[PDB]
């Protein structure tokens, strides 16, 4: 890469990470979408 | 009559008249096409039915070309492989490389038919053309650049809709399809413009990027929004309802549903009851389990008896759902058994089936030669219905007559005015229509169940027979009476022997309210004793769950096998398509638990049973997708006879006058989202 | 974005409600959260103005971008918009 | 139809009580060299639940094929084909008992 | 005691002739004697015509109508209308 | 046709094998039901399933049909039929090298005579088809479960037999064993419908 | 009758709670074509599909929720629901009406088929 260097794009990490399993940082996965069903939210007033 | 021709040498007999395309698919043969539609009027320029006849010199247009007595059909020659080829060539030369990002992707008729009869690369080295967008609307979403101009919306539009909007504009290569002025394609049937077009050019903009064909799960069902029992496909993926497609029934709906049965399945995932609630100390509805809430039901119920308990029946509740709750009032010795949508109890009632059933039948508005609407809107009522009405005057010249305000049926019909008193007077024969019913061999009488709704129901039902008693006198089987409803439970509640109308609970007000999903808010706190138990059953809160003390969550149509009996008496089942969110149950199994934690344990307990149950009470309610044929009108008639009304000189106004109040009716609807767009949009 | 129980907000908008107990699974560990939303980057590309009336966009290389595609200009309102890249292309007006 | 073994259900029930026999007589072995924790009762309470699941069937084609893979299961248990895990599936005990009672599924879940 | 009476009838089973003529000739008359008393008119579909009666706390009690006639139906019902 | 795409088609042995089917047909009349050669030079004998025993030991004994090796021997489940099981047998002519096909039926109860005693090799390939169909072979010198789990229940490779099975496998730290349980999946096979709605071959074209 | 209930290893639940349908599937309304409508095919009742908690992923404890067995006539698809012992429900094969169209009824002379756009 000295010689050839790889291109330049914003969205490209200017700091490289090992593998952080095991660590504090590492990955924990989870859903990327939002709630399905909305629930019927009870009125506050009373009858 | 039936000449002789050969489709790949192999003898056929067709009737005459009959295209090369039908011809073919006697004998399993489907031609490719694009233009051609079974429901449509020929178009003929798409140029993909091109086929061979043998010893002929030129391909002729399968969809078009009517077959001549001895014809060979060569559908496999090297002619017909090459005109499909050319013609394939052609209309992909300008096509956009859109696949990837087209929601028509994987069930394109233009892909498979590509694969199928195409070639297998492009020697077009030229620049494509790119069409502007035309807005149309905010449910159909068109990006018309892949537009194949096929003209199957325009004629679509111009014919089974009335809205004569679509069309081309231009000549040659600039042809461009849709209105000339930017405005919206305002129809109750819009959205199966997005169905009959081959190409992903008309969108679902609801269902827009949302999933795949080939992932999605088919389950076939039956549509609840109006009375007429649509036959559907609820599309799902992963345990979620993404679209609702139609499915075929050439007697109820041939292949199109109303825009709010396509596009209401939204409202299926807002405002969902999911867990039981009760009422705290403060007043407030908070969570529960089920043993609670039950248990406080059964109580209830155990404490008053007789008339001091009443339920009443909602509009998208399903047959056993209406038997358990029945049988379980019964075992408290009660008949307050309601419905919301008022019928005349004078008279017959809801005693003889063909009192108040569309005893014609849908399929049967075909073969009338005069059609008399009586106080009623069916292009919003039951869009179908109509739909069928315009395709028997398009295709048979059926006269209609309208007695009402002058609503657009999209169809031209004649306005014999808004009175109930020319019903009198067409009876009395002083109406000149009166020798026009004489005429018609076949004559159809409809009646609007909204119409009923007025305090004068009754004498409208008396005069609306007595004019089918005139014809019936004056001039085979065929039905003369019939009765539009506008809520899907509100046929197999009358087979159930519900009282059709909250009068007698005004009349006798009682302290067990058991509302099973009845959103139409016919019935207030204002109206029964200042502490009376509501106990609301649903799946959507909307109207009657915030005036209740004890919430079970339901199933919806969409979440439960259930029987629903259309507005012509047909009885048909749902299947499970998604199960109910959070601790919503089927509604049968809750009023069942119910009744067992009260005592009075009902004698069933799987489906099956329910519906025996159901048999038991009424066999029509388990022979699906069967109309029975029962007239018993004479006695009808007879028994309305006895009890004189007067007609009220207040005009016959159907509840919904424009497009505005077509969209929200039932929970489902006002939950949808796309259902408020879309007021939005026709309203300003 | 923050989420108000102190979350960091995807760009699908996702983020643990604090009455959820899956939040749980971030405790001694971290949410994984793309700090490049593309809503933001694409919008804030300019919008190339071409004489023509209709361009054709490949995503830029040929062959490493997507499969080309014709834009129409004539709409003075809006801009036409790659299916995708998403990139805007405007005829000058 | 072309029979299996038997031509009669007598025929087949001879083979039944057969394999009946051979099982009776090889849960004390099972218990002894698989080690188990049960009784020789239980074991032989637990055959005899087995047999009688397939007590309803009337086909001795079926009869016969039931014993056949009756047969294949003993000789697994008699050569220890089978491990304790394998022996010990029958008597369920991981599995939460499933209430058969309609109020009950009601608030368990949606099962039907 | 009682609270609904329901007929089922088959369209055009032969065993089901008698409770036809009665529906054609004395239902009319049936319902003018008792304005409140729903007398429910379903149909079957190859299968015994019966007649049920729910009385009251949910008790209900059919009576078979294969191969009868119009007189017998009244007869039955009668009994089932006074006990 | 012709040009590179095609697969070149070689008549002749389309001949011989006809000829040799037909040969087949007219020695073994009482058994063979039907005879096809493919348009890929295969040759299939349709034969009834008690002619199993005597058409394969034809087949490996005749000096005209030397098929001294058992290439293969599977069952096709088609739920669609009487006899849905379909029982293969794939033979190899070292002598004058080609290959027949041998297919015959049975239900889930009536057994198929075994051709151990024809081939050697047919006994394995027996255990798996009742292993994983459920076909009974009668005369067998040791049937049971070959590929299947010890205790397993159920015939996997039939039609109607579920993808992901009824029972599942783990550890349970009270028993100390592995204890089976009902399937339970955190995701679902989702199921694609792929086949496009417009027919694809019309040589295959069934008639209406 | 055939009973071989006792030999699929089938366990009890799911031979008697479920609900098999019988029917010809019908045609994707937004394709012309007809190919996939031409064999029966049989398919259990749809069952819980909830949420996995760590992805979101639709789980399920239903393992005939996959199974669609294609069958050539209804007679056939009746007599394997009765082999298994599963209560069938069959639905009656619909097809499409002959229906009579002329391409020269759109330009009628004193009829409502004439079209006013081609
Ligand atoms: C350590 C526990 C090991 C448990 C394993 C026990 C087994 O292997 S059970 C397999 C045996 N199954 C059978 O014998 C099926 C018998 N089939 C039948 O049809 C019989 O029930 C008969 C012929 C009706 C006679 O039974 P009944 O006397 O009517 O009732
Ligand atoms: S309409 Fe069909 S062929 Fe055209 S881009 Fe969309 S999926 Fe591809
Ligand atoms: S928009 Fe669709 S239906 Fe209308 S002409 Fe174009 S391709 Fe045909
Ligand atoms: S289908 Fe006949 S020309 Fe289009």
């Amino acid at each position: 890469p000295t010689t050839k260097p790889p291109t330049a794009r914003k969205y490209i990490w200017t700091n490289h990470k090992f593998n952080v399993s095991g660590t504090p940082q590492q990955y924990v996965p989870y859903s990327t979408t939002r709630k399905k069903i909305q629930e019927w939210v009870p009125p506050s007033t009373p009858y | 009559n039936l000449i002789e021709v050969f489709v790949d040498g192999q003898s056929v007999m067709v009737e005459p008249g009959t295209t090369v395309l039908q011809a073919c698919e006697k004998v399993g043969m489907q031609i490719p096409r694009f233009c051609y539609h079974e429901r449509l009027s020929v178009a003929g320029n798409c140029r993909m039915c091109l086929v061979e006849i043998e010893k002929a010199p030129k391909v002729v247009a399968a969809c078009a070309m009517p077959v001549m007595k001895g014809w060979n059909i060569l559908t496999n020659s090297e002619k017909s492989k090459k005109a499909r080829e050319g013609v394939m060539e052609f209309l992909l030369a300008n096509h956009p490389l859109d696949c990837p990002i087209c929601d028509q992707g994987g069930e394109c008729d233009l892909q498979d038919q590509s694969m199928m009869f195409g070639s297998d690369r492009s020697r077009f080295l030229e620049g494509k053309r790119a069409v502007e967008d035309k807005n149309i609307g905010p449910l159909v979403k068109t990006i018309m650049t892949r537009c194949i101009q096929c003209t199957r919306c325009i004629r679509f539009a111009s014919e089974i809709a009335g809205v004569d909007d679509l069309g081309t504009t231009g000549r040659g290569n600039d042809m461009q399809v849709g209105t000339y002025i930017e405005k919206m394609f305002m129809s109750e049937l819009s959205g199966n413009i997005i169905d009959i077009c081959p190409v992903g050019a008309l969108t679902s903009k609801p269902y827009a990027f949302t999933a795949r064909p080939w992932e999605t799960r088919k389950t076939e069902s039956i549509d609840v929004m109006d009375a007429v029992g649509s036959n559907i496909v609820v599309s799902t993926r992963t345990g979620e309802v993404m679209r609702i497609l139609p499915r075929m029934h050439e007697d109820i709906n041939e292949e199109w549903i109303s825009d709010k049965t396509r596009f209401a399945y939204d409202g299926l995932k807002r405002q969902r009851l999911t867990q039981p609630m009760i009422r705290n100390e403060k007043g407030l509805l908070t969570y529960t389990t089920w043993e609670d809430a039950l248990s406080r039901v059964a109580g209830m119920l155990q404490s008053f008896q007789g008339n001091d308990v009443a339920a009443i029946a909602g509009g998208l509740v399903d047959a056993e759902a209406l038997v358990a709750l029945k049988d379980l009032l019964n075992r408290v010795d009660s008949d307050s058994l309601c419905t919301e949508e008022v019928f005349p109890t004078a008279g017959a009632g809801t005693d003889l089936r063909s009192n108040y059933l569309l005893n014609t039948t849908i399929a049967g508005v075909e073969e009338a030669d005069v059609i008399l609407l009586v106080g009623t809107n069916p292009r919003f009522e039951a869009p179908l219905f109509n739909a069928r009405i315009r395709k028997s005057w398009l295709h048979n010249d059926l006269k209609v007559a309208l007695i009402g305000s002058p609503v657009d049926l999209t169809y031209r019909y004649d306005h014999l005015g808004d009175s109930p008193k020319i019903l009198q007077d067409i009876a009395s024969g002083n109406h000149p229509f009166s020798q026009i019913l004489k005429e018609a061999k076949k004559p159809m009488v409809v009646l609007g169940s909204s119409a009923l709704q007025r305090s004068d129901g009754t004498a409208i039902l008396a005069a609306v027979s007595n004019i089918a008693q005139n014809i019936r006198l004056s001039s085979g089987d065929w039905k003369v009476m019939n009765i539009l409803h506008r809520i899907a439970s509100q046929v197999a509640a009358l087979d159930l022997g519900y009282k059709p109308g909250v009068e007698a609970i005004r009349k006798n007000p009682p302290k067990v309210l058991f509302l099973l999903g009845a959103d139409g808010g016919c019935i207030t706190r204002q109206d029964l004793p200042k502490d009376c138990f509501i106990i609301y059953q649903g799946h959507h809160g909307d109207v009657g769950a915030p005036m209740a003390d004890v919430i079970l969550p339901g199933a919806a149509y969409t979440e439960k096998s259930a029987t629903y009996v259309n507005t012509e008496g047909r009885a048909q089942q749902t299947k499970v398509a998604v199960t109910p969110p959070g601790l919503a149950r089927e509604d049968w199994k809750i009023i069942r638990a119910l009744s067992e934690i009260a005592g009075m344990t009902l004698p069933y307990d799987t489906l099956d049973q329910v519906r025996s149950r159901l048999e038991e009470v009424s066999p029509n309610l388990v022979r699906y997708d069967d109309v029975e044929g029962a007239n018993y009108f004479q006695q009808a008639n007879e028994l309305s006879k006895l009890v004189n009304q007067q007609l009220l000189a207040d005009p016959l106004v159907p509840p919904q006058l424009t497009i505005k109040d077509f969209y929200m009716t039932d929970s489902i609807s006002r939950a949808s989202q796309t259902m408020a767009k879309c007021v939005k949009a026709v309203t300003e | 974005r923050t989420s108000p129980t102190g979350e960091k907000v995807t760009h699908t908008g996702q983020a643990y409600d604090d009455g959820d107990y899956r939040r749980v699974r971030f405790s001694d560990r971290q949410k994984e959260v793309n700090e490049n939303f593309a809503i933001d980057l694409i919008a804030e590309q300019p919008v190339s103005e071409v004489g023509s009336r209709v361009i054709s966009c490949d995503g830029g290389g040929g062959a490493l971008g997507h499969p080309r595609v014709y834009i129409n200009l004539d709409k003075e309102t809006k801009t036409g918009t790659c299916g995708y890249c998403g990139l805007q292309f405007r005829q000058p007006h | 139809v072309k029979p299996i073994f038997s031509r009669d259900m007598n025929e087949a029930k001879r083979r039944v009580r057969e394999l009946y026999r051979a099982w009776y007589r090889e849960v004390p072995n099972t218990v002894h060299l698989f080690q188990l924790d049960i009784s020789v009762k239980q074991g032989r309470d637990k055959v005899r639940e087995m047999f009688m699941k397939n007590a309803h069937v009337t086909d001795p084609r079926v009869v016969d094929l039931l014993v056949i893979k009756g047969k294949m299961e003993l000789e697994e248990t008699i050569n220890v084909w089978k491990q304790r895990t394998h022996i010990m599936r029958f008597f369920h005990e991981t599995e939460a008992p499933r209430p058969t009672d309609f109020l009950s599924k009601f608030y368990v879940g949606h099962d039907p | 005691g009682l609270r609904e009476i329901r007929i089922h009838l088959c369209q055009r089973s032969p065993g089901s002739q008698g409770v036809r003529d009665f529906i054609e000739k004395r239902y009319v008359e049936l319902k003018k004697a008792n304005p409140d008393l729903p007398i429910l008119i379903r149909e079957c579909s190859d299968v015994q015509p019966k007649l049920w009666a729910r009385y009251a706390f949910g008790q209900e009690k059919n009576v078979s109508l294969n191969n009868f006639s119009a007189d017998q139906v009244t007869r039955t019902l009668e009994n089932v209308l006074s006990g | 046709d012709t040009r590179p795409t095609i697969r070149p088609r070689n008549d002749v042995v389309h001949k011989q094998l006809s000829a040799f089917g037909q040969y087949v047909a007219e020695i073994l009349p009482k058994y063979v039901q039907q005879v096809q050669v493919s348009c890929f030079n295969e040759l299939e004998i349709f034969i009834h399933p008690d002619g199993v025993i005597p058409v394969l030991t034809f087949l490996r004994d005749h000096t005209n049909a030397q098929f001294k090796s058992l290439a293969d021997l599977t069952a096709v489940d088609v739920p669609t039929r009487q006899n849905r099981f379909e029982i293969v047998y794939n033979l190899l002519s070292l002598r004058f090298n080609s290959r027949i096909r041998v297919k015959t039926y049975t239900d889930e109860l009536t057994p198929i005579e075994s051709s151990v005693t024809v081939y050697k090799a047919a006994n394995w390939y027996e255990r798996e088809i009742w292993d994983m169909f459920g076909v009974f072979f009668a005369n067998h010198p040791d049937l049971r479960r070959i590929l299947t789990d010890y205790g397993f229940e159920g015939h996997p490779f039939r039609k109607d037999f579920p993808l992901s099975g009824y029972v599942e496998l783990r550890y349970d730290d009270e028993v100390k064993r592995v204890v089976a349980e009902p399937v339970e999946l955190a995701q679902e096979f989702r199921k694609f419908d792929l086949n496009s709605p417009w027919e694809a071959f019309p040589a295959y074209r069934q008639p209406p | 009758k055939l009973d071989i209930t006792t030999l699929t290893g089938v366990p009890e639940e799911h031979i008697k709670t479920r609900k098999v349908r019988i029917f010809v599937p019908a045609r994707n309304n937004m394709q012309s074509g007809v190919n996939n409508t031409k064999k029966w095919k049989m398919e259990f009742d749809t069952r819980e599909r909830w949420e996995n908690p760590l992805m979101g992923w639709s789980s399920t404890a239903d393992p005939l929720s996959n199974l669609v067995l294609t069958f050539s006539t209804k007679e056939d698809a009746v007599a394997f629901a009765e082999k298994n012992g599963w209560s069938f429900d069959v639905e009656e094969r619909k097809v499409p009406k002959p229906k009579s169209k002329s391409y020269g009824a759109n330009f009628s002379w004193n009829k409502r088929t004439r079209v006013s756009t081609k």
